[PDB]
């Protein structure tokens, strides 16, 4: 333990890119 | 250092269930 933040700011923003392409899988099936 | 875990699983969990369903929706997406 030292820098939670610095760990922690990975795991959101790692979330959001795999929130992105969930999404994107979603657009090629719906949509496309 | 008291909630470690506790925001790393919340990001764990959101991720690794993020993939889960990533995995499993490309494998489809191949098919169709």
């Amino acid at each position: 333990c030292g820098g939670v933040q610095a760990e922690e700011q990975k795991l959101i923003s790692e979330e959001d890119l795999l929130r992105k392409r969930r999404e994107q899988l979603k657009h090629k099936l719906e949509q496309l | 250092c008291g909630g470690m875990r506790r925001k790393n699983d919340t990001h764990q969990q959101d991720i690794d269930d993020l993939k889960r369903q990533n995995a499993l929706l490309e494998q489809q997406v191949r098919a169709l």
